[PDB]
């Protein structure tokens, strides 16, 4: 409580590049972990299409799998338009 | 350990679709769209049977629907559509960002002609 | 194919300039114009002697450091994978021990040179 | 008409780099109070060509304790190195397109500092080898600290492509996001190219010549065209990867125009810290580079790397 | 000697970049996907000794999907006959072997 | 001046102007006038030697459009 | 160096071993081999003293060449299979440059001369830890890839080590290259049983192992590295010579002590194969080992060797730091025999 | 296997060979090993790259990065052998006999 | 056959190789080092492996700048040899030349068996994929999968060069 803040002072003081890079690198480290958007980026990584979708054999027992891309069953991209 | 089959060249015939990778780009989406049926036919046959003599037939008929469907937009309007692909040549990463106007005017022809 | 043609041209063109350099002018070579230099007064010892390296441990840690870049030099293409959370611990990892290298060389008196 | 188009790039740098020199001493003469050249030709326009064809008809000298492989060699591969790191930059279409184009600039970079070992060593004199070993020094001192800050700048890039930045900068300049790594940058790179503050391998005023005090007429000449198309090409990389220029497809001269102010005003303000500032030390330089700049740029480059992340910023490319 | 703590606790420290048919990065296949997919699942199971005698069908082909050699074997025979019938002068090659080909998209 | 050092510095613009526009020149010259393309991945590159393949006349940047269909 | 330094040290050497011990891909086993070599060079290094430094420069150089074959040799592996799981190395070249890969780094005739030197030049600790842990990972390797190992290599390197073990001990007044080596000997014995049986291999590593430990241990206790050193410790510690002695006549291989164990095990194991000249050759050139060992015993033991003056001053202090399993080790080393079919446990 | 395999473990062959022939200068031998990790990794790139396996594309880099680590090793020996005699030479490694 | 384009690459390594390989001055020997780095990426290159070439040319860029810096101080050698300057160094050269050459013919127009298998010739062109898809260069993937797959090599990597640090400052110390 009384300790850190004299020896932060003196490394401000004798150091600032050292406080400024330990400062920095401890942000990097944390805010992802609290962050909401960190979600979304992954959610981004998975949205795109590198290969080619194979269409699956209906079997007459897929409900959710679409016939046609523009049918409204299957994964959507509307949160992404909206970000 | 034996003779590999082979189809003969009369049977690898077919009506090529000739337009160029610019044309074939402008024409995308739609084509995507409206084709789709023979086309994932096509690909579920050749990523079942692995092996390409096995799907000739279905790839005639993704060459014949290309064929409908081009032939539909050069009927109803070739203008809007050639001055959407031709704007879309002239970039060197043939870029859908760059020709946002010509694709509006192709897009609402074809929204009301088809 | 055009990188090689290319490479060809700029050496070639850096030839020529020194066959030209050595070619065209009047050469008057003789004993004392070609002497080594050293400020008026003939050298003492041989230019081939040892030289010492007070940077010598620095120049150690710099093989290590410099095949660490190496290692992260595919961050980028690796920000596009879907398990990004195991991606960012591995690269935050690897630039953590770097910097722990970099302070135990640092307090150990390494970066030090000799006197 | 590939070969056109390579002389079209070749000539041109030269051009600019002879005339280099006599905007150097210009600018250096009306801030220390004086004119420069303004006699051989008008304003001294002629200057430089008069240097040229001196030095070019002048005797160049084959030292007697000296190896001569690689004391010829060594400048031949300075100049040629010096040409060819300008292939990939994008003005706005580059002679030759990477996909690791920031890798080639690095690896060519690293790979023209022989050219001043060899040269110093094959001198075979004292001064010469005393030079060589700052430019060893040098190095050890900037390299890892240049790699890691162009790495954490193109993580915004999304690939090593030149071409890109100039997609990634369409609505801001990259300095407006990265300006701490844009100060230790630019100090870096006026370490790689041996510039005041930083130019201890020649250490004129230390060491006499340096690393080519052996070396006349040509040869030198040769040396000295080299330094100063990296000076250009280096703040030329510099313009393109900072301060953006907006491409328009149908008039790219527009592009090239704004490209060249920038690199200009960015060659000028070398100049204009050569006239400021005194030597480092060698050694300082090196403290410099490994106390402040390496620990800053660590973890600058985590920073960089979690808030694409963080803020779901991530680049398109592969 | 060996000390098999992976399978122990179902860890996979290592086991993902043994062969080429497991699990790439994009689902990119190896050249010899097929080849050594067959091979493995033929040799599963059945011991050292016993798959290197009944398995050889499969590795044989695995291998001739790795070097080619057979094929380049075969190429060079059919390329010095074609090279022996011309220079005597009596096959004249097509002319879509010689560059007068329509190609097809 | 100072205004005298500008006369170096314009020639110096004038030579880096060059190398831009003679390259972007000779894209178009080359490569039909519609911009050089870019090939950085393979599937770029087939689109480049489909189009080579179906221009009739082995060029890329000849490009055939809907008067190609009957 | 500070013991944390060193402890870290230990712990890096011992963890590139236990790579090698655990990993299913070869390019695991060459990263755990490089480890424990990185680690290993500042721990012959601890005390400066040039010969330390001598030693240290030698291993490298051995260890690395024997690194790059072994890397050349996986890669042969992968060419000619699309393989890096460590199985029966589908290439007779590549099984070739691996054993002479593993050879070098165990000291195997005639990859054997740099053990004497290494052993020599670095202090007794470290060569405690030199002749003892550095064997398993290369061991270790050679049992899995035994099946496609080629026997008429292996066992001509394994008679080469025995034979060349026993003639080099003769001549040595120093205790350090005599126990290199006795190493060299009994590496020639381990390998010669591992493409019939590699319980056999294990048991005898086993065996040499904690023999090894034993007589490294007493020779630490009594601060002798020549055998003139060693002769005093009669007036001083006749406890620790005589447990020398016993130690020395088990490493000799005589019976019933627990040295005779393995070769015993090894000689019948080799006769069910229908080798017969082989064990025969090994056993009888085993002599030469107890022969330089017998003398050792002459000069420590069975003897009393002149003493000086200055040792009456030693009597009065005891030995400060004591080594807990030196006890375990030295009955471990002599009195085993009764439990060999527990060997049975190994496979 | 074409001709360049064979001009890559030819490159090996030779740089083993530069190795094990000792002159006088020790780091003439470090120069052999570096070049013997370069041919390795040369070698180990060309054939993971024409089966195309993916995931071994990170193996060479691996390779590269304790090709240091022994680089960096061998010439900080050759630092306290200079220390001790002024030379790099070999011949001065001669205390230890066998 | 087709421009012979890789085979003067592979031929130009193998003559570094002999170069640094008979054991001359190591100024020298980092030169003759340096071409074999350089050939080696155009060898890469050539196969579509950019960035390994590159990341090899540029690692060994600054490894042989560090060797030439501790050559100056450790291995100078008042007469340095090249290699017509000592009747060993110009021999070993040379029967590394011609071993070399000797290979090659040996291998080009016949098809010899060396030590594993033997080769025709055929240009390295023959053995290609012909597979075509892709918006990503696979080599790309493979490394950057480095940071998904490979987090044990990335543990026992770092674990590795953070010990490299450690050793070289004990190895150096003295005392
Ligand atoms: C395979 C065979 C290869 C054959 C090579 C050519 C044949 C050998 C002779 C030519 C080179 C030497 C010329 C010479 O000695 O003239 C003396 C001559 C008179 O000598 P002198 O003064 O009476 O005697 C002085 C003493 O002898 C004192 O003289 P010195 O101590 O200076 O002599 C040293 C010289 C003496 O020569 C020898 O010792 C024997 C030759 C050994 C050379 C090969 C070693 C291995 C190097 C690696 C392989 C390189 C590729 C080779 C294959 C290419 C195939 C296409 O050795 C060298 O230094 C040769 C170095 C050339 C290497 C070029 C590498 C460029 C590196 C660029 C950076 C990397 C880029 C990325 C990749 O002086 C001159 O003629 C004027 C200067 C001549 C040099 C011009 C530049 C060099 C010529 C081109 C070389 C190749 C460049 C490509
Ligand atoms: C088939 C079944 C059977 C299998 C058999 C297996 C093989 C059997 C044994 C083989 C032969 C063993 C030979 C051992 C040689 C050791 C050399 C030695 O230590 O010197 C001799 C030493 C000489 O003493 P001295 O000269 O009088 O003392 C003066 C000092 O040296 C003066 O030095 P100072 O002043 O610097 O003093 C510092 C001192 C004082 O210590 C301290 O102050 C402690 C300070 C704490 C610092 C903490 C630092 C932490 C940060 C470092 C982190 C490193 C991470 C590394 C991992 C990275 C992974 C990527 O520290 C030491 O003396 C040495 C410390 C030893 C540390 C051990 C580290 C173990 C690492 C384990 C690695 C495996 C992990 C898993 C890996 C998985 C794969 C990745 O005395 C002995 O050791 C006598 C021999 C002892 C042998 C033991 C008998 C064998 C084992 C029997 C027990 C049961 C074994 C079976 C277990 C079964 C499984 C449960
Ligand atoms: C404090 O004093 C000092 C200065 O201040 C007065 C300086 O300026 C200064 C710098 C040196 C100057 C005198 C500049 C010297 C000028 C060059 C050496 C001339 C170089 C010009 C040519 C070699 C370039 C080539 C000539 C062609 C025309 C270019 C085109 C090429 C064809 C192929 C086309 C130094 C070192 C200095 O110490
Ligand atoms: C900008 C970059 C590209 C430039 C484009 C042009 C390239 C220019 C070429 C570069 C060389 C420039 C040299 C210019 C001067 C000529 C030097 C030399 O070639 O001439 C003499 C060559 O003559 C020799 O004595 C040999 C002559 C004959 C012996 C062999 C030649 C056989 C050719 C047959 C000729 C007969 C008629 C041929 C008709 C086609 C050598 O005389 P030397 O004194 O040492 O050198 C010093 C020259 N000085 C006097 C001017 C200072
Ligand atoms: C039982 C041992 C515990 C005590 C002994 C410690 C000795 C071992 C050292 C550390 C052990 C960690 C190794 C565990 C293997 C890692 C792989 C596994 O755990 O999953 C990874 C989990 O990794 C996570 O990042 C957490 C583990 C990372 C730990 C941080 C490093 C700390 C190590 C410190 C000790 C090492 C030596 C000292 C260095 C300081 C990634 O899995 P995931 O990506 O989901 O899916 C992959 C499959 N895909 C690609 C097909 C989708
Ligand atoms: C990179 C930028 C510059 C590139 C270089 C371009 C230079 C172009 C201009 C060259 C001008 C002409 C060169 C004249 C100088 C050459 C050396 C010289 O002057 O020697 C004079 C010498 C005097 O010697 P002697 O009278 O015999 O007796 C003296 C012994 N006691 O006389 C000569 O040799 C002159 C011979 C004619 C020179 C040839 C000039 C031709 C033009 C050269 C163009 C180069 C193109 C390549
Ligand atoms: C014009 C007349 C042509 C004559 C050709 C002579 C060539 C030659 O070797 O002569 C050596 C000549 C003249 O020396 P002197 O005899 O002392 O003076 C002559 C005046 N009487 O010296 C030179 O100028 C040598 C010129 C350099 C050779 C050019 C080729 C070098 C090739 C370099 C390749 C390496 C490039 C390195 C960078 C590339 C890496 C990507
Ligand atoms: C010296 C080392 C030079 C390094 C050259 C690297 C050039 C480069 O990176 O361009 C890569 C370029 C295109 O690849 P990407 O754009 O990344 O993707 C492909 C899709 N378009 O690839 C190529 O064109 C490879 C062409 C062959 C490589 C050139 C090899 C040159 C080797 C120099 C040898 C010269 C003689 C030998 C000794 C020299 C001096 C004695
Ligand atoms: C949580 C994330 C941690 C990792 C992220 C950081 C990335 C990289 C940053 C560190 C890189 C390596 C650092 C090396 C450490 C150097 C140690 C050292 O030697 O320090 C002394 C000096 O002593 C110091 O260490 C300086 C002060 C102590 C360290 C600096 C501050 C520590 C943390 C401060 C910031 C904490 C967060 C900010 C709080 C904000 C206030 C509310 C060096 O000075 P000399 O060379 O001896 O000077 C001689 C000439 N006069």
């Amino acid at each position: 409580a009384g300790r850190i803040a004299s020896f932060l002072k003196n490394a401000w003081a004798k150091e600032p590049v050292l406080v400024a890079s330990f400062a920095i690198g401890g942000l990097a480290i944390i805010l992802p972990s609290l962050s909401p958007y960190t979600n979304y980026a992954i959610r981004i990584n998975r949205a795109t299409p590198y290969n080619y979708p194979v269409p699956l054999r209906d079997d007459g027992n897929m409900p959710d799998v679409p016939s046609h891309p523009q049918d409204p069953q299957g994964p959507s991209l509307e949160w992404l338009k909206n970000l | 350990p034996g003779i590999v089959e082979l189809p003969t060249l009369e049977d690898l015939k077919v009506q090529e679709v000739k337009v160029s990778s610019s044309v074939l780009k402008a024409a995308a989406h739609h084509y995507g769209a409206q084709c789709d049926k023979p086309n994932k036919e096509f690909m579920l046959c050749r990523w079942e049977e692995k092996d390409p003599r096995r799907c000739l037939e279905e790839g005639k008929l993704v060459n014949q629907c290309a064929l409908d469907f081009f032939r539909q937009i050069k009927r109803h309007c070739a203008e809007p559509f050639t001055e959407y692909w031709t704007c879309i040549d002239y970039s060197g990463l043939q870029l859908f960002r760059h020709c946002r106007k010509q694709q509006a005017k192709f897009d609402e022809c074809v929204l009301d002609k088809l | 194919m055009n990188i090689m043609l290319t490479l060809l041209t700029n050496v070639t063109l850096a030839s020529l300039l020194v066959l030209i350099a050595f070619w065209l002018p009047q050469l008057n070579a003789y004993s004392e114009k070609t002497s080594p230099y050293e400020c008026g007064f003939d050298p003492m010892g041989s230019a081939r002697l040892p030289f010492s390296m007070k940077f010598f441990l620095v120049a150690i840690t710099f093989l290590l450091f410099d095949l660490e870049i190496a290692l992260l030099l595919p961050l980028p293409w690796a920000s596009q994978t879907n398990n990004l959370k195991t991606m960012l611990t591995m690269a935050l990892f690897l630039l953590i021990l770097l910097a722990a290298s970099l302070a135990y060389e640092w307090t150990q008196k390494g970066l030090e040179w000799a006197e | 008409m590939f070969m056109i188009n390579i002389l079209s790039l070749i000539i041109p740098i030269l051009l600019a780099v002879a005339f280099l020199t006599l905007v150097e001493r210009k600018v250096l003469g009306y801030m220390q109070l004086r004119k420069g050249p303004n006699v051989v030709g008008p304003y001294g326009l002629l200057q430089p060509i008069a240097d040229a064809l001196k030095l070019f008809t002048k005797e160049p000298l084959r030292p007697a304790t000296s190896s001569i492989s690689m004391f010829i060699i060594a400048p031949i591969l300075a100049l040629s190195l010096a040409l060819t790191m300008w292939v990939p930059l994008p003005m706005p279409y580059p002679l030759i397109n990477m996909n690791l184009g920031v890798l080639f600039m690095l690896a060519m970079s690293s790979l023209a500092v022989y050219s001043i070992l060899w040269s110093g060593w094959a001198s075979n004199s004292k001064y010469a080898l005393i030079g060589a070993l700052r430019a060893v020094a040098q190095t050890i001192s900037y390299e890892v600290t240049l790699a890691i800050i162009l790495l954490s700048v193109l993580l915004m890039n999304g690939s090593y492509t030149l071409s890109t930045l100039i997609t990634t900068q369409e609505h801001i300049w990259m300095i407006f996001t990265s300006w701490p790594l844009a100060m230790m940058w630019f100090i870096s790179t006026l370490a790689e190219t041996n510039r005041a503050p930083f130019d201890l391998t020649e250490g004129e005023s230390e060491l006499v010549s340096g690393f080519n005090v052996e070396y006349a007429a040509g040869p030198f000449a040769m040396f000295f065209m080299a330094e100063y198309a990296n000076i250009i090409m280096m703040n030329a990389f510099t313009a393109i990867l900072f301060l953006g220029a907006s491409h328009d497809p149908h008039t790219p001269e527009l592009y090239t125009i704004n490209f060249v102010l920038k690199t200009l005003a960015l060659t000028i303000t070398f100049l204009w810290i050569r006239a400021s500032y005194p030597r480092f030390r060698y050694d300082q330089l090196m403290h410099l580079l490994w106390k402040s700049f390496l620990p800053l740029t660590l973890a600058l480059c985590m920073w960089h790397i979690s808030l694409p992340i963080m803020t779901a910023s991530i680049p398109p490319q592969s | 000697p060996f000390f098999d703590v992976q399978k122990r606790l179902g860890l996979d420290l290592d086991r993902w970049m043994t062969i080429q048919s497991a699990e790439q990065p994009h689902k990119i296949p190896g050249r010899c996907h097929a080849f050594e997919k067959e091979w493995i699942e033929c040799a599963h199971g059945i011991g050292g000794i016993r798959a290197e005698k009944e398995c050889k069908i499969e590795f044989d082909d695995f291998v001739e999907c790795l070097l080619r050699q057979k094929t380049m074997k075969r190429l060079s025979a059919i390329k010095r006959q074609r090279d022996k019938l011309i220079k005597e002068g009596k096959y004249t090659p097509p002319p879509h072997h010689l560059g007068k080909e329509d190609p097809r998209p | 001046m100072w205004f005298e050092i500008l006369p170096g510095i314009a020639v110096m613009a004038a030579c880096l102007f060059i190398p831009g526009m003679a390259t972007a020149h000779i894209h178009k010259f080359t490569n039909g006038g519609k911009e050089k393309r870019v090939a950085h991945f393979s599937y770029q590159w087939n689109l480049m030697e489909r189009d080579r393949r179906i221009s009739g006349v082995n060029r890329y940047h000849v490009t055939k459009g809907l008067e190609n269909i009957d | 160096m500070n013991p944390i330094i060193y402890t870290t040290l230990i712990m890096t050497v011992m963890s590139g071993t236990m790579l090698v011990m655990i990993s299913s891909h070869w390019l695991l086993i060459w990263i755990g081999f490089e480890m424990n070599l990185l680690a290993m060079i500042p721990v012959l290094m601890k005390n400066f003293n040039p010969r330390a430094t001598e030693a240290a420069t030698k291993y490298f150089l051995t260890q690395a060449t024997a690194s790059m074959m072994l890397m050349m040799a996986i890669i042969i592996n992968l060419l000619y299979s699309g393989q890096w799981t460590i199985t029966k190395m589908f290439n007779p070249v590549a099984m070739t440059m691996m054993t002479m890969a593993l050879a070098m780094k165990l000291g195997l005739s005639p990859f054997h001369f740099w053990v004497p030197e290494v052993t020599q030049g670095i202090s007794l600790q470290a060569g405690l830890l030199l002749l003892t842990w550095q064997k398993l990972a290369p061991l270790s390797v050679l049992c899995q890839i035994s099946q496609s190992i080629n026997p008429n290599l292996m066992l001509t390197m394994a008679m080469l080590s025995i034979l060349i073990g026993g003639w080099g001990g003769l001549n040595q007044t120093q205790l350090r290259k005599i126990m290199a080596y006795s190493s060299i000997a009994h590496m020639g014995w381990m390998t010669a049983v591992l493409p019939y049986n590699t319980t056999m291999t294990i048991l005898n590593l086993l065996i040499y192992i904690t023999m090894t430990l034993a007589m490294f241990m007493l020779l630490i206790h009594s601060s002798a590295t020549t055998t003139l050193s060693l002769s005093h410790t009669w007036n001083k510690m006749p406890v620790i010579t005589s447990l020398m002695m016993v130690t020395l006549l088990s490493m000799g291989g005589l019976p019933p002590l627990s040295g005779f164990m393995p070769k015993w095990m090894i000689i019948q194991e080799m006769t069910k194969n229908e080798s017969i000249i082989m064990p025969t050759l090994m056993a009888m050139t085993a002599l030469l080992n107890l022969y330089f060992y017998m003398r050792l015993a002459y000069s420590s033991s069975l003897t009393m060797f002149p003493s000086t003056n200055n040792m009456k001053m030693k009597w009065q202090f005891e030995h400060t730091k004591q080594m807990k399993l030196l006890p375990t080790m030295i009955v471990l080393s002599t009195l085993v025999l009764p439990m060999t079919p527990a060997l049975s446990s190994l496979n | 296997m074409p001709l360049v395999y064979m001009n890559i473990i030819m490159a090996f062959a030779i740089a083993l060979a530069g190795l094990l022939m000792y002159r006088s200068h020790l780091m003439s031998s470090l120069l052999c090993l570096e070049g013997m990790m370069l041919s390795l990794f040369i070698m180990s790139t060309l054939i993971i790259l024409n089966t195309h396996f993916t995931l071994a594309n990170m193996m060479p880099i691996i390779l590269l990065v304790f090709a240091a680590c022994e680089a960096a090793l061998g010439l900080s020996l050759l630092v306290m052998v200079s220390n001790t005699y002024g030379t790099d030479y070999v011949q001065n490694l001669n205390l230890l006999q066998c | 056959m087709t421009m012979y384009i890789a085979f003067i690459l592979s031929t130009i390594f193998v003559i570094g190789f002999v170069g640094f390989s008979s054991k001359p001055s190591p100024i020298y020997g980092g030169l003759g080092l340096i071409v074999s780095g350089g050939v080696g990426c155009g060898i890469v290159l050539n196969f579509g492996g950019s960035f390994l070439g590159l990341m090899v040319f540029l690692i060994y860029l600054g490894g042989m700048l560090v060797v030439f810096g501790y050559t100056t101080a450790m291995a100078t050698e008042m007469y340095p040899e090249v290699w017509v300057s000592n009747k060993t160094v110009f021999g070993a050269f040379v029967s590394g030349l011609m071993m070399e050459f000797c290979m090659v013919y040996y291998a080009l127009k016949e098809e010899e068996v060396e030590i594993i298998f033997k080769f025709n010739g055929l240009g390295d062109w023959v053995i290609y994929d012909t597979g075509d898809s892709g918006f990503f260069s696979e080599e790309a993937m493979g490394i950057a999968a480095l940071y998904s797959y490979g987090t044990w090599l990335v543990i026992v990597t770092g674990w590795s060069l953070l010990i490299g640090v450690v050793v070289i400052m004990e190895i150096t110390r003295g005392n």
